RNA sequence: AAUCGCAAAAAGGUGGGCCCAGUUCGGAUUGGGGUCUGCAACCCGACCCCAUGAAGCCGGAAUCGCUAGUAAUCGCGGAUCAGC
RNA sequence: GGUCGCCUCCUAAAAGGUAACGGAGGCGCCCAAAGGUCCCCUCAGGCGGGACGGAAAUCCGCCGGAGAGCGCAAGGGUAG
RNA sequence: UCCCCCGUGCCCAUAGCGGCGUGGAACCACCCGUUCCCAUUCCGAACACGGAAGUGAAACGCGCCAGCGCCGAUGGUACUGGGCGGGCGACCGCCUGGGAGAGUAGGUCGGUGCGGGGGA
RNA sequence: CGCGGGGUGGAGCAGCCUGGUAGCUCGUCGGGCUCAUAACCCGAAGGUCGUCGGUUCAAAUCCGGCCCCCGCAACCA
RNA sequence: CGCGGGGUGGAGCAGCCUGGUAGCUCGUCGGGCUCAUAACCCGAAGGUCGUCGGUUCAAAUCCGGCCCCCGCAACCA
């Protein structure tokens, strides 16, 4: 389930957040964390060139937080 | 209310009238012409009640008719679907049975239009 | 009295019937109906014209008397309606014309309905009364094609001195009610 | 009887679709009927119609054969 | 096989019915029953008969074709291919 | 800041009455029928029955002493 | 004077619900009929009239049981008019006169007045 | 209480001259032109003229009464 | 806490005075235009109105309690 998603005129998503709930989900989806390069003729492209991108993404588990309950005399 | 299962439109021919009964079309029309005698393009009125009482039963007692008839269409259509058979599965989900292309149309099956995004 | 078919077939043959089946020690103790109550819900006429005063017509066209009017109890507005705002007719058949009622309903109009399959026997009250339901009111042969301006159905109530259904259930299958089962 | 309000109750002559002279009373006193409770289906006994043993389904359809044993 | 066959061209003409209606318009969908080709038509075929007879009463923004035997309309043939 | 007259209940200690910036609510109207009288009728609610009809529209049955109603707040009264 | 029925009061369920049997000569009710008086927001159900063939089924009358309902002591307590006592105090306690509610034992399927009709 | 003048379709409204003529704009609909929204040009619908009642051959145009909103100036124990 | 105002589709704002009836702009979704995007054009979705209650035949509308937001007040010593 997506929370933040700013989108990007076409396409995209130039920046986007997702909670992925379940049980062994932060095992499997750990070492995604870093930059990852597209090679290819993007969409955009006005005649017939390769272009290099990137975009890094980073995995975050669940935190399990909690504030102090108010203060204490 | 009136022959055979409801009344059949007064005003029109009766080779016609019959048709207006869930269990007739033009093709049994003409053979319960044929096999009661009367005249095919005679107004329905216009046929003495001699005429009528004939043909009234004739048909009641030959084939199914109205809910009669369609008891049997919707029995069919139970007995597939617990069973389980493919052409059940298709009723069961309310999609085209006779296999036909879904990807497009057979909106028939489906209804209206479900768009989303 | 009257010279009724029903009236006859009730007291020359059914009557002691009953009292072959069940036995009673005393005349009045076998079963015989009272009231017949008919009741077009129609309601529809709420805040409407009096279309209802055409459907009155057809009743009592059926009846042989004119049937009187029923007006809200309460006020609801889900139903679009407002208390004391007419929405039905009732008409009670006692005696001789509750007789020729029956005689013309179980003859000719209960076999002139759409797919007729015998009237539903799980339909019985309990100390002895029984009910049913009429969507069209053409079915009847007082009524005829251009009389008719839209189907108004109505609430046949049938009632009767039994104790319970076993009575009721033989009273009626020996006057010409059909059931499924 | 209020009677000023109350329609007639002649004495009805009843033709059926079977020939019947159905004797009784009515409002109408010439009214024809299609069906009556001398030949109705559920009304006479069990009675029989079209229907027979629905169709030629499922476990009779018969129209082949090839077993011996 | 300019011989024989596919092969009735369909619009058309003549005759008869229909009377402005979800209609004798429309033929989608579905029930039941069969024919053919194939080892074999459940997924997954085509055609025939019966019954069912849906949406649709001229289509928003928008958009296409074609200037003469053309556009529109009416059939027929073939390549593929057991079959569709 | 709140309140100022009138009404209902409690406070109020079983006659009447009784305070507080004590607890809770209402009133400044309404009705030519909601009035006078004669005559007839009896609720709400519950279960079972009932085409469209539902939690409940109108109808049948059985149950029911008042829990309904009595224009509106509350109390008292009220189906003899 | 004694029993039965009818009308009617009084006491205000110890009288009622429910179950069980009983009563038609009389009385009553249902019942029969819908011409007339009268009547239905429709129906002779109710109300009304003329009856008297049937019947005690229903209603009612009379008994019969104690499931429900209702009634419900004695004894004891709470509380209390009055008079005192102890403790720092919050609250307890004694004499005197009055005395529940609940609960227990148990009671109850009525009593009765006037009038009319009929019985021994 | 007393004076002043009005509803006319869905709103604004002359027609209220001087009694025989019910209009304009927007609104709404169809068409036109249109990159358009739009201006623009043609056609269409809707008026019972506040009510009952009176004069007139005929009156939304004149009167009697009255409904109602606005407007008028006083009064307020 | 003392008085006033407020909470309605994702954002902002009507509707509450007078009960029956959810509206405006923006956004989002689907289809056009364009090579494509935006603009523009066509069509649609989307809230049971803070929350508990009460009034009523019926509550976004009336009445009471609580939660949150906003402004005003908080003086003489
Ligand atoms: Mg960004
Ligand atoms: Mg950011
Ligand atoms: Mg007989
Ligand atoms: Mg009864
Ligand atoms: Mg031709
Ligand atoms: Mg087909
Ligand atoms: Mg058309
Ligand atoms: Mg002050
Ligand atoms: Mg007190
Ligand atoms: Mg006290
Ligand atoms: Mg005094
Ligand atoms: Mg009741
Ligand atoms: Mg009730
Ligand atoms: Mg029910
Ligand atoms: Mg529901
Ligand atoms: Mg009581
Ligand atoms: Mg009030
Ligand atoms: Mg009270
Ligand atoms: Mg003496
Ligand atoms: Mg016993
Ligand atoms: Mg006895
Ligand atoms: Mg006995
Ligand atoms: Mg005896
Ligand atoms: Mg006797
Ligand atoms: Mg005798
Ligand atoms: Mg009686
Ligand atoms: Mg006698
Ligand atoms: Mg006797
Ligand atoms: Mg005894
Ligand atoms: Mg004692
Ligand atoms: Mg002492
Ligand atoms: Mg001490
Ligand atoms: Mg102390
Ligand atoms: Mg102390
Ligand atoms: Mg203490
Ligand atoms: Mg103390
Ligand atoms: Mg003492
Ligand atoms: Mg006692
Ligand atoms: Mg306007
Ligand atoms: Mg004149
Ligand atoms: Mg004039
Ligand atoms: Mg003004
Ligand atoms: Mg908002
Ligand atoms: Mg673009
Ligand atoms: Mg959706
Ligand atoms: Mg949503
Ligand atoms: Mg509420
Ligand atoms: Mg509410
Ligand atoms: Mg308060
Ligand atoms: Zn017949």
């Amino acid at each position: 389930e997506i929370m933040s998603a700013s989108e990007g005129e076409h396409g995209g998503y130039k920046e986007i957040i997702a909670k992925i709930s379940g049980d062994g989900v932060y095992g499997r989806l750990k070492f995604e964390s870093g930059g990852h390069r597209v090679q290819r003729v993007p969409a955009t492209e006005s005649q017939g060139r390769i272009h290099t991108s990137a975009c890094t993404v980073a995995v975050m588990p669940e935190l399990p937080d909690a504030e102090l309950p108010d203060i204490n005399p | 209310a009136r022959i055979a299962g409801v009344e059949i439109p007064r005003n029109k021919r009766v080779d016609v009238a019959l048709t207006y009964i869930y269990g007739i079309g033009k093709a049994r029309a003409k053979e319960a012409l044929e096999k009661t005698g009367i005249n095919p393009a005679t107004r329905v009125k216009d046929l003495t009640e001699a005429e009528v009482v004939r043909l009234r039963e004739y048909v009641e007692n030959t084939w199914k008719l109205e809910g009669e008839l369609r008891a049997e269409v919707a029995a069919n259509i139970k007995r597939l679907m617990d069973i389980g058979c493919y052409r059940g599965l298709r009723h069961r989900r309310g999609l085209p049975v006779r296999g036909q292309r879904t990807r497009t149309n057979a909106r028939t099956r489906k209804g209206p239009r479900k768009t989303v995004a | 009295p009257l010279d009724l078919a029903l009236k006859r077939k009730y007291y020359e043959e059914v009557r002691p019937e009953l009292i072959r089946r069940f036995g009673y020690q005393n005349v009045w103790e076998v079963p015989r109906l009272e009231k017949v109550v008919i009741n077009q819900g129609l309601g529809e006429a709420k805040e409407d014209a009096r279309i209802l005063e055409k459907a009155a017509q057809e009743l009592a066209l059926i009846t042989g008397q004119k049937p009187a009017v029923t007006r809200a109890k309460k006020s609801i507005s889900n139903f679009k309606l407002r208390k004391g705002m007419p929405i039905g007719l009732r008409v009670t058949l006692r005696r001789d014309r509750m007789w020729i009622f029956l005689e013309k309903l179980l003859n000719v109009a209960l076999p002139r309905i759409r797919d007729f399959r015998g009237l539903n026997p799980n339909s019985f009250d309990g100390r002895g009364n029984y009910n049913l339901g009429l969507r069209e009111q053409l079915i009847f042969p007082e009524i005829t094609y251009d009389m008719v301006d839209a189907l108004r159905g109505m609430d046949i109530a049938v009632v009767t001195t039994a104790e319970t259904d076993e009575e009721a259930r033989a009273l009626l299958e020996l006057l010409g009610f059909p059931f499924r089962k | 009887m209020k009677e000023g309000i109350h329609p007639k109750l002649v004495p009805a002559r009843i033709i059926c679709g079977c020939g019947n002279v159905i004797e009784t009373y009515s409002t109408k006193p010439e009214i024809y009927v299609e069906v009556c409770s001398k030949c109705h289906p559920f009304y006479t006994g069990q009675q029989r119609f079209v229907d027979t043993e629905g169709r030629v389904e499922r476990f009779q359809r018969r129209y082949g054969d090839s077993y011996r044993k």
